[PDB]
RNA sequence: CUUGAGUCUCGUAGAGGGGGGUAGAAUUCCAGGUGUAGCGGUGAAAUGCGUAGAGAUCUGGAGGAAUACCGGUGGCGAAGGCGGCCCCCUGGACGAAGACUGACGCUCAGGUGCGAAAGCGUGGGGAGCAAACAGGAUUAGAUACCCUGGUAGUCCACGCCGUAAACGAUGUCGACUUGGAGGUUGUGCCCUUGAGGCGUGGCUUCCGGAGCUAACGCGUUAAGUCGACCGCCUGGGGAGUACGGCCGCAAGGUUAAAACUCAAAUGAAUUGACGGGGGCCCGCACAAGCGGUGGAGCAUGUGGUUUAAUUCGAUGCAACGCGA
C-alpha cells in the first residue's frame, strides 16, 4: 500500500546452480512438498537430454524464450469506462509469467506422469505448440490491438 | 500560421503559434454560445485574477 | 503515375475521427487515409496511436505516384492533429511548409447547445 | 445676495441613440474537377448521409445571420440595454477659466413616456440554432436527459403586450464621518528634464477602520450620523387565486378578497451527519498471487414444513458446528 519491499529469494538449484530455476520448482510445487518438486523439475531435464541433447540448462531457457511475453495490459477505470491500457512487462515478472503458464498446461496434458507432462511443454515451446506457448502470443493479441491506449 | 525554417531535423516547434490557437480557441466555441454565462465567469475568474 | 514529387496532404482531425488526404499541388486528391477504416474504430479509433496508422497508411496507397518534398496542412483539434504528422517524417516523406488552416469564425454562426450528459 | 441649480466659451472620452452604406472570417446550399468505400455520431451504438460516387481536397457562385483578436473588475446609458468599419442626424456626461442668471430647487399619488426574453397582428426574410413534431438510443417504464432530422421563433419594417431573480433582492436628493492598493477619464504643475515627481477633479473595483447589524455582513459609491419627499410591510397555507372594475386581438396584465386550516412559517449562524463535493492518508479493501465455497455425497446448525412435542434463546455485517 504505502510500503515497498524487495524480493523473497531462496536456496537455488540443488547442484546445477540456478536461483530463478528454484521458482520453476516452487511455482510448480504444491502442498508445500518441495521435496518432490526437485523430483520433477530435475528429472525433467534428465528426460529432455536425448530429446534435445545440448545442456539441459540451455534446453529449458531456449524454448522458454518462446513462452515469455513482453507486453500486457492492466484494467484502468476512467470516467466510468475501464480501459485496458497496455504495458511492457520487465524481465523480472516476464520470466515468471512464462513459468506459471508453462507449468499450468503441463498439468493439463491429461496423460500419465508429470515428468513427461512437463518435458513435452518444455520442448513444445521451441518447436511451437501446446497450451503454454499459446498464451505467449495469445497475450500479444490483446496487445497492440489496444495500442490506441498507452 | 506558417513554417519553413531550413536546417535538417524534425524536433518539434509545432508549439510556436500553438500557444495562440490550438484546441483552445476551438474549445472556446463549438458548443452553444454563453450569452449571459460569460459576463459571470469571464468576470468571476477575476476573483482569482487577484489572489 | 503522373509523378508530382511536390504535393500536399491536409489533415482533418475531428474529435471522433481523422482522415489524411494527400492532395497534389493545386488541390487534387491522390489518396485518402481514414482512421475509421483502419481495421479499428469506436473507442479504439480517435486515439493518436491508432488514428495515425491511417496517415502513414497512405504510403502503400499514395506513394504509388512518387513524391519527395512536400508541405502539410492541419485542420482539426482531433486527437491526432500532431501524431499524424510524425508518421510522415518517418515514412520517408520530406517536409516543407507546415501551416494550420483550422477555421475560426469572427463570431458569426451559433453552435448548438446540448451536451447534458 | 450667491455657495444651490441653470446658460455662454473652449476642449475631453465613450458599445449612448436613430438612419444609411460597407468590409473580412466562417457555416449552409448549389455547381464543376480530383479522388474512393466510407462519413457522421456516441459511453457505445443506431437513425441519418455514401458506389445514383458521399467524406475529404480544390475552383466558381447564392444567401442569411453574427462581428474573432482587440476586450478589460473597460466604457456609455434612467432602466431595459448598447460592440467590425465609414458617413449623416442627435442625447447626456466631464474638466478648464472666467462671464451671465439670481433660489428659477428637492421630491412626487394621480397622469405620460420608455420596457430583456418569450408571445401576438400585417407584410417581408430565412444560413446557423431550435419549442412543437418524427425517427434512433437508454430504461422496468423514459411522452426526458443523448444522437439524427426539424416547424414556429430567433432577423427586418410597422403596430401590440407590458412581464423578469427588471437584482446592489439596497427609492431619489442633499450634508457630513480613519484610511490602503488598483481601474478608468479630464486638468495644473516639476532639470517635464524618465518611464516618471508632485497636485486637483468625474466616474469605478478590491480591502477595511469607528460605527451599524440578529448574524452574514455594510463600511465616504454605507446597511454609519442627519434632514425633504415618495413607494411599500403587518404570521404560514388558502392565493397574487376567486368576484367585480380597468387594460389587451389574444395569451393574459392591473387592482385584489373571504370561507376554511396550522402553531407556526421564516432569516443568519453553530455542532454533527451525509453527498453520485474537493484535498490528503491507512487496513488482505482492491490490485498481484495461491487455495477454496456454491457442483457431488455426507456432518452440523438454521429457516420452513411437519408433529402429541418437535423445549427455549441467538437474526445484515455484529444469528445460523451460536448458548450446547
Ligand atoms: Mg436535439
Ligand atoms: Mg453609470
Ligand atoms: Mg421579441
Ligand atoms: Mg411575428
Ligand atoms: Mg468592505
Ligand atoms: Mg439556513
Ligand atoms: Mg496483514
Ligand atoms: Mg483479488
Ligand atoms: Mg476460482
Amino acid at each position: 500500500r504505502r510500503r515497498v519491499i524487495g524480493q523473497r529469494k531462496i536456496l537455488p538449484d540443488p547442484k546445477f546452480g540456478s536461483e530463478l530455476l528454484a521458482k520453476f520448482v516452487n511455482i510448480l510445487m504444491v502442498d508445500g512438498k518441495k521435496s518432490t518438486a526437485e523430483s520433477i523439475v530435475y528429472s525433467a531435464l534428465e528426460t529432455l537430454a536425448q530429446r534435445s541433447g545440448k545442456s539441459e540448462l540451455e534446453a529449458f531457457e531456449v524454448a522458454l524464450e518462446n513462452v515469455r511475453p513482453t507486453v500486457e495490459v492492466k484494467s484502468r477505470r476512467v470516467g466510468g469506462s475501464t480501459y485496458q491500457v497496455p504495458v511492457e512487462v520487465r524481465p523480472v515478472r516476464r520470466n515468471a509469467l512464462a513459468m506459471r503458464w508453462i507449468v499450468e498446461a503441463a498439468r493439463k496434458r491429461g496423460d500419465k506422469s508429470m515428468a513427461l507432462r512437463l518435458a513435452n511443454e518444455l520442448s513444445d515451446a521451441a518447436e511451437n505448440k501446446g497450451t503454454a506457448v499459446k498464451k505467449r502470443e495469445d497475450v500479444h493479441r490483446m496487445a497492440e490491438a489496444n495500442k490506441a491506449f498507452a | 500560421i506558417k513554417v519553413r525554417e531550413n536546417e535538417p531535423f524534425d524536433v518539434a516547434l509545432r508549439r510556436f503559434k500553438r500557444s495562440c490557437e490550438k484546441a483552445g480557441v476551438l474549445a472556446e466555441v463549438r458548443r452553444r454560445e454563453f450569452y449571459e454565462k460569460p459576463t459571470t465567469e469571464r468576470k468571476r475568474a477575476k476573483a482569482s485574477a487577484v489572489k | 503515375r503522373k509523378q508530382v514529387s511536390d504535393g500536399v496532404a491536409h489533415i482533418h482531425a475531428s474529435f471522433n475521427n481523422t482522415i489524411v488526404t494527400i492532395t497534389d499541388r493545386q488541390g487534387n486528391a491522390l489518396g485518402w487515409a481514414t482512421a475509421g477504416g483502419s481495421g479499428f474504430r469506436g473507442s479504439r479509433k480517435s486515439t493518436p496511436f491508432a488514428a495515425q496508422v491511417a496517415a502513414e497508411r497512405c504510403a502503400d496507397a499514395v506513394k504509388e505516384y512518387g513524391i519527395k518534398n512536400l508541405e502539410v496542412m492541419v485542420k482539426g483539434p482531433g486527437p491526432g492533429r500532431e501524431s499524424t504528422i510524425r508518421a510522415l517524417n518517418a515514412a520517408g516523406f520530406r517536409i516543407t511548409n507546415i501551416t494550420d488552416v483550422t477555421p475560426i469564425p469572427h463570431n458569426g454562426c451559433r453552435p448548438p447547445k446540448k451536451r447534458r450528459v
